[PDB]
RNA sequence: UGGAGAGUUUGAUCCUGGCUCAGGGUGAACGCUGGCGGCGUGCCUAAGACAUGCAAGUCGUGCGGGCCGCGGGGUUUUACUCCGUGGUCAGCGGCGGACGGGUGAGUAACGCGUGGGUGACCUACCCGGAAGAGGGGGACAACCCGGGGAAACUCGGGCUAAUCCCCCAUGUGGACCCGCCCCUUGGGGUGUGUCCAAAGGGCUUUGCCCGCUUCCGGAUGGGCCCGCGUCCCAUCAGCUAGUUGGUGGGGUAAUGGCCCACCAAGGCGACGACGGGUAGCCGGUCUGAGAGGAUGGCCGGCCACAGGGGCACUGAGACACGGGCCCCACUCCUACGGGAGGCAGCAGUUAGGAAUCUUCCGCAAUGGGCGCAAGCCUGACGGAGCGACGCCGCUUGGAGGAAGAAGCCCUUCGGGGUGUAAACUCCUGAACCCGGGACGAAACCCCCGACGAGGGGACUGACGGUACCGGGGUAAUAGCGCCGGCCAACUCCGUGCCAGCAGCC
């Protein structure tokens, strides 16, 4: 399936996530269709996070499916309230 | 470790006053005084001919030397002054001096390059925020340290902090004895630091 | 649970019924067909059947039932070397004598029960073969009770113990006349006559991992009695003698013929945990357990027995040769590999670089060690480490120890020659009223070689005694052999000819064949007097015709004459390193030349 | 030593199975038609081509024809119906064959 | 051919041991050499300084 | 924003050139040392062979069943069915097994990088639109019976469910022939004919939700094609029968000599052809002032094999690692007739060698497969261990203490030396002790409100009780190479073409 999940970026003991598209197939970490937002659980910076709000719909459009925890980071996001 | 031994040895060794011991290698005995000749079996040899080389290293060396900080380290910054635009020799004397330890010293906190480093890796420090102990630790765009909390306390820190509470630092070094805080200010720069030596003759050493 | 573990040992000798003991038992210990021997035990024991021990587990019970254990030598020897039951007084609790009602018992047992005799552990007669007809049960019951009326138990006596067994499997047993069959009762004179070993039911692990091995992956097999505590690490352990140490792995009991990790340990049975420390390495002298608190653990306890064969590396000519280890390097990796399990051996290094002091237990002993090391490929001369003549100016001044036989006044005259003819000083013959007799021949370690050999085939096994010595000597002025009948020497490599061979033929004996092409130095044969010959022939010349014909004549020939090792070794006397291989056992001298040998020899003075 | 989805397996016989029968099936009966037209049996070379055009796709249904599977089928089909049917005959019912 | 360093030695056919080998001057077709130590091949005996190469430990001064 | 040269061929000189050397770099080994940590990091030879333990299943909202427990009788009991149900085990029926994991043997090729191509295509688990969902039949497992075999497995008989299979309706369509008009190599509307649609399940239930069929479509992933670019030897010259093309023809998702029959015979080459040798291509990486050298694992991407050789069906998707048939070698078992095995997946064994770890805890985080969700699967991962194997940080100590020890080193014996070096005082204060203790995690779920928007609630981390912070608290490892010139570093003794050291001279 087409999804929009993240992938870990850091080291030992660090991990940010990509916030990105690919096809549930390249690894956590294969390429991946496309590039959307990063987002840090352990926190450290102010800006913590960064979930494109626009391409988050675009793509979302045909069928993006997303992780589950993926969906409510881009809700909190702000690209999930149908106002 | 950080080289260790009998050092005012070294005072000898190079001669422009390795005193650097701190104090008393510092006046009248180590080299500075007494046998102020380059020591050995034979210190007391007419010295022979200076390679380019014996140029080169000699400055490079005792340079490196009365800093007390790794020769490969010390290389790297180097490169950075070289692959960061900027008379490197100059952008590296700098680098060399903005050290967390160098200054631990360079503020009369410290009375020895080595007590210095000591301290800084052992606390009583104050970075910018509590504190760090690496007496390494680049001292960022001139910032603030000094008698970290539980150590204004120590029968040394007295001694220091006590008999200081006087003299000026340079143009760089801010030098608050009051609620014993020191600051620095930007890239210390040539003229403001005494210790004799040159520069060129060191990186030439290194090129290849 | 540690009060119920029962584990003893099988004595034996160079007869009857080794294992046997251990064995047949299945049924007990086992599904149904076939073997039931091997028996059980292990790797080529077609010629024999000896050496290799543990271990008797199996939770057979009779019914009786259980006791237990059931888990203890059950060792036979015909040692080989010497001792090594040595490792079973360290964990049984009881011993099983199963001797012969044909003519009762052999020397060779007269240790396994003797080196124990001290004890401590009510041997358990068991008279087999019983199921013949030749064989009075009765007489031998009278014999095996003097065994200890002259040496003592004391509380044996009993000593019943006193079986008699049966081929199909009666055993008796108890003893006569049928068992039952003979799987029900044998059970009984063990348990209810066999103790549970005085065990900590609570404290540390005390398994004093006594043997041990390893496996192409079930790493190294511990293999001892537990003491206190048990038993599933890691968990690690600690070591004897050293730190000992880490951690550990798992544990392969001895439920018959395993292998399977005891799921639970803690005493009285023989566990041999393992995985911690990854077997790394072993030493049947230190006593791992708990982490300290604290040492030490006994014993260590015996295994210096006697003997000695010199080492080196087949330096010679033929190339090249055996397998692909005949150097030192590979050899001495050998050597070392021995000293961990081996517990009767004793390697020496001596002076020459391809020279060693295998100090075994028995004649027969060396020779388990030297026949396995072919089978593997490498060949390797026998002994034969010599002495030094010092010290110095000078005439040999080694030591002198001797020490008595009994006796059994059937060989006084029997071992008083060869001491005597051999310089063999009797410093003094100790007396008894009992019916033997203690000799003491200050001998040297010139005249002690071989003597070992030749002692057991005088008195029978029946027959004891050691040495050291009392003060460097000069070796006097006369040769401690030297042996009689010249050995026959090659004159140079090639091949046998009849027509080489057939000529001096009737000048003694032979070894080799043909076309047997040996080389310089290499006996092939013995001569019919005490000089020595360097003869040569190929060649067998010569070819041929015509003409013409069409008589006559066709001398054959006689072949070997050949072996053993075992009957070739024991040949030497000065310098014959008997050059063995891995499929092939040679013997030259230590100067192949001819004209070498001279050199040396230079006599006076 | 055990893994069930050998399940595939069997199945693979059952579906196989099947598929190949239709499949032959269809093959076939083309033929048969193939030759009625030949022969010049115009009119039932033409109800062939219909039983025909229906297996195809029947097969088309599943896994046995996809695509165009069923296409070329087809269009082989009544090209050839036509051809063997052009020796001067009429597209008698001219059904599975339009105008 | 290579070279046997180290002053002192044994090593006969059936000896193993090494060559980091190194071409050696003065003695054509040496072109490697051994390594004291090498599995067979001990190390020089009763030496001091310079040690790796001609491999010997330290010793305890002692 | 970045390029240093020394040695070296004479009796001394200048040159060409050969070779030597410096420094830099490596998934190195070995010698000798080994204190903490952090992170990258770990078969590059037998791509041989491997005990063993995990490495992919998951759905009763799919279907019949058997075994089990509960409740409930039933029937007086006799009996043993049937219910309801938690379930368990297959059987069957679907959706994953085609990434995820490995390695580079093979491979000189659109295989790869690159840029284009497709009027010759195809993608089920998702979003978009329109139309449909209405009758009839039936199988083989499950089970029981029967039978051969040691086992493997297993052959014959008899009944049954389903979202399985099959027939009949209904077509918004679709497919094909053929027809035309627009195009433009098999793209678009439509006309006459023919052929094809399609299962239920569960619940607050008469509808709410999983799902089902037909087709146009999107995002997506892939397939065939094409430019240029992609290594040495020519003492490898001459190479070519499906081989050059053409007719049609079969196959495939569709091209194509990819396979065929006929037919014409051209087709290829130094702008190196046929052959041989070497070889996973690259993004990228060390290197060098530099164009240029080399290299291209651990990431990542495209590519190929899976003991070696061959094949094909299942199918949306393979000729398919942990799937299936056939031969070679291998290996194991047996009642000898006959059967079972492939770790170049995770850890792990033996052999090889200079050589390369752990048979760990955890699914708490990410991630992936079945699930209406609950959750189930998951040696991908998240860590964790161990290795100076590398890279980064850190330490065994600071400070004062003599014209200056002891001692050993040199000594023209006058003195010089190692040395403030150590001894001493204060000191600080690694290791180690007590108390507390983390993000890391918030989602799937509760309740609200159209179960949707949004909102408030609930739950859960093996790294760790370590990390970290606090208070405690003794001063605590060093070595290894060199020392004639190149090169920086000097003396005593032994030594005396034996012993030896050398990159060169
Ligand atoms: N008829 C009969 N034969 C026996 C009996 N015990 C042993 N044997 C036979 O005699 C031989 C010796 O017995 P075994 O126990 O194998 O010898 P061992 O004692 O194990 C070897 P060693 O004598 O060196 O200790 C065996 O081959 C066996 O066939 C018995 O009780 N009855």
């Amino acid at each position: 399936m087409v999804k929009i999940r993240l992938a870990r970026f850091g080291s030992k003991h660090n991990p940010h996530y990509r916030i990105v598209v690919t096809d549930a197939r390249r690894k956590r970490d294969g390429k991946y269709i496309e590039k959307i937002g990063y987002y840090d659980p352990r926190k450290t910076t102010p800006d913590w996070l960064k979930v494109d709000v626009e391409r988050a719909r675009y793509w979302l459009s045909v069928g993006a499916q997303p992780t589950d925890t993926a969906r409510r980071l881009l809700r909190q996001a702000g690209v999930f309230r149908q106002e | 470790g950080r080289y260790i031994g009998p050092v005012c040895r070294l005072c000898r060794r190079e001669g422009v006053k390795l005193y650097l011991k701190g104090e008393r290698c510092y006046s009248p005995k180590c080299a500075m005084e007494r046998r102020p000749y380059p020591p050995g079996q034979h210190g007391q040899k007419r010295a022979r001919r200076p390679s380019d080389y014996a140029v080169r290293l000699r400055e490079k060396q005792k340079l490196r030397r009365i800093y007390g900080i790794s020769e490969r380290q010390f290389r790297n910054l180097f490169e950075e002054a070289s692959k960061k635009k900027g008379v490197t020799g100059s952008v590296f004397l700098g680098l060399l001096e903005s050290r967390l330890d160098n200054v631990v010293y360079r503020l009369g906190f410290a009375v020895s390059r080595r007590q210095a480093r000591q301290l800084v890796r052992h606390g009583h420090i104050t970075v910018n925020g509590r504190r760090v102990d690496l007496p390494s630790y680049r001292v960022r765009p001139g910032d603030e340290i000094a008698v970290a909390e539980k150590s204004r306390n120590l029968e040394l820190i007295r001694q220091n902090l006590e008999a200081m509470k006087g003299r000026k630092v340079g143009p760089w070094l801010s030098l608050d004895v009051e609620g014993m805080k020191g600051k620095f200010l930007r890239l210390p720069d040539r003229e403001d630091l005494a210790l004799p030596v040159n520069e060129q003759l060191v990186i030439e050493f290194y090129s290849r | 649970m540690i009060e119920k573990l029962r584990n003893i040992a099988i004595i034996a000798h160079v007869d009857h019924g080794k294992t046997t003991l251990v064995d047949k038992l299945l049924q007990q210990s086992g599904t149904f067909d076939s073997r039931a021997e091997t028996q059980e035990r292990v790797m080529d024991s077609n010629d024999l059947e000896k050496e290799r021990g543990i271990t008797i587990l199996a939770k057979n019970t009779a019914a009786i039932k259980w006791d237990y254990r059931i888990n203890i030598v059950d060792t036979p020897g015909h040692a080989d070397f010497g001792g090594e039951v040595e490792r079973v007084m360290s964990m049984v609790d009881s011993v099983l004598l199963v001797v012969d009602a044909f003519d009762g018992p052999m020397p060779q047992t007269r240790f396994v029960t003797k080196k124990a005799f001290a004890y401590g552990l009510k041997p358990i007669v068991v008279i087999n073969k019983v199921d013949r007809p030749g064989a009075r049960p009765d007489w031998v019951v009278d014999q095996v009770f003097d065994l200890f009326v002259n040496l003592d138990a004391t509380d044996e006596q009993l000593d019943f113990a006193i079986v008699y067994a049966s081929a199909l499997n009666g055993i008796a047993g108890l003893d006569h006349e049928d068992m039952a069959e003979d799987m029900t009762p044998l059970y009984q004179a063990i348990v209810d006559h066999v103790p549970a070993p005085d065990v900590d039911l609570d404290g540390p692990f005390q398994m004093q991992i006594s043997q041990l091995d390893y496996n192409s992956y079930v790493g190294v097999i511990g293999i001892g009695r537990i003491k206190r505590g048990k038993v599933k690490p890691n968990q690690q352990v600690t070591i004897i003698d050293s730190e000992g140490k880490t951690r550990n792995a798992k544990v392969g009991k001895v439920l018959g013929h395993l292998g399977l990790e005891r799921i639970e340990t803690d005493l009285a049975e023989a566990g041999d945990i393992v995985a911690i420390t990854g077997l790394g390495e072993l030493n049947i002298s230190d006593t791992v357990c708990d982490t300290q608190n604290v040492e030490a653990l006994p014993a260590l306890s015996v295994d210096e027995p006697t003997v000695s064969m010199f080492f080196c590396v087949n330096t010679s000519p033929f190339c090249g040769k055996e397998g692909k280890f005949v150097t030192s390097r590979q050899i001495l990796d050998r050597l070392n590999k021995e000293l961990v399990h081996n517990v009767a051996l004793r390697v020496e290094e001596t002076e020459d670089a391809d020279a060693f002091r295998v100090s075994g237990r028995g004649e027969l002993h060396l020779s388990v060690l030297i026949e396995n090391m072919r089978r593997e490929g490498f060949e390797l001369a026998v002994s034969r480490p010599k002495v030094i003549f010092r010290e110095i100016d000078g005439r040999k001044q080694e030591p002198y120890e001797n020490v008595t036989l009994d006796v059994e006044e059937q060989h006084q005259g029997s071992v008083m020659q060869a001491l005597g003819e051999r310089k063999g000083d009797l410093k003094n013959m100790n007396p008894d009223g009992k019916g033997r007799v203690r000799l003491d021949y200050v001998i040297p370690s010139r005249g002690l070689i071989g003597f070992r050999s030749e002692f057991m085939t005088m008195t029978s096994g029946t027959g004891l005694l050691y040495s050291t010595f009392s003060h460097y000597d000069d070796v006097r002025p006369g040769e401690v052999g030297q042996r009689q009948n010249g050995v026959l020497i090659s004159n140079g490599q090639g091949k046998a000819v009849a027509f080489a061979l057939f000529g001096l033929q009737d000048r003694g004996k032979l070894f080799l064949g043909h076309g047997a092409e040996v080389y310089e130095g290499q006996i092939i044969g013995i001569h019919s007097r005490s000089n020595d010959l360097t003869v040569n022939c190929l060649t067998g010349k010569k070819l041929t015709n015509m003409r013409a014909s069409g008589a006559d004549e066709a001398v054959v020939l006689v072949p070997p004459i050949r072996m053993t090792l075992e009957q070739a070794l024991e040949f030497i006397d000065d310098d014959e390193l008997v050059e063995v291989t891995p499929t092939s056992i040679r013997i030259r001298k230590r100067h192949l030349t001819e004209n070498d040998r001279r050199r040396a020899n230079r006599a006076p003075k | 030593r055990n893994l069930s989805a050998l399940k595939r397996h069997r199945q693979s016989l059952k579906r196989r199975l099947r598929n190949k029968a239709k499949k032959s099936a269809i093959k076939t009966l083309s033929k048969k038609a193939i030759q009625l037209a030949q022969e010049g049996k115009a009119e039932e070379a033409l109800k062939i081509m219909r039983k025909a055009e229906s297996l195809i796709d029947k097969a088309a249904k599943g896994s046995t024809l996809h695509k165009n599977a069923a296409a070329r089928r087809k269009s082989r089909l009544m090209r050839k119906v036509r051809q063997l049917l052009e020796a001067a005959g009429a597209p008698l019912i001219g059904g599975g064959l339009s105008a | 051919t290579a070279y046997i360093p180290g002053e002192g030695h044994n090593l006969q056919e059936h000896s193993v041991v090494l060559i980091r080998g190194g071409r050696v001057k003065d003695l054509p077709g040496v072109r490697y050499h051994i390594v004291r130590g090498v599995y067979d091949a001990a190390g020089v005996k009763d030496r001091k300084k310079s040690r790796s190469k001609y491999g010997t430990k330290k010793p305890k001064e002692a």
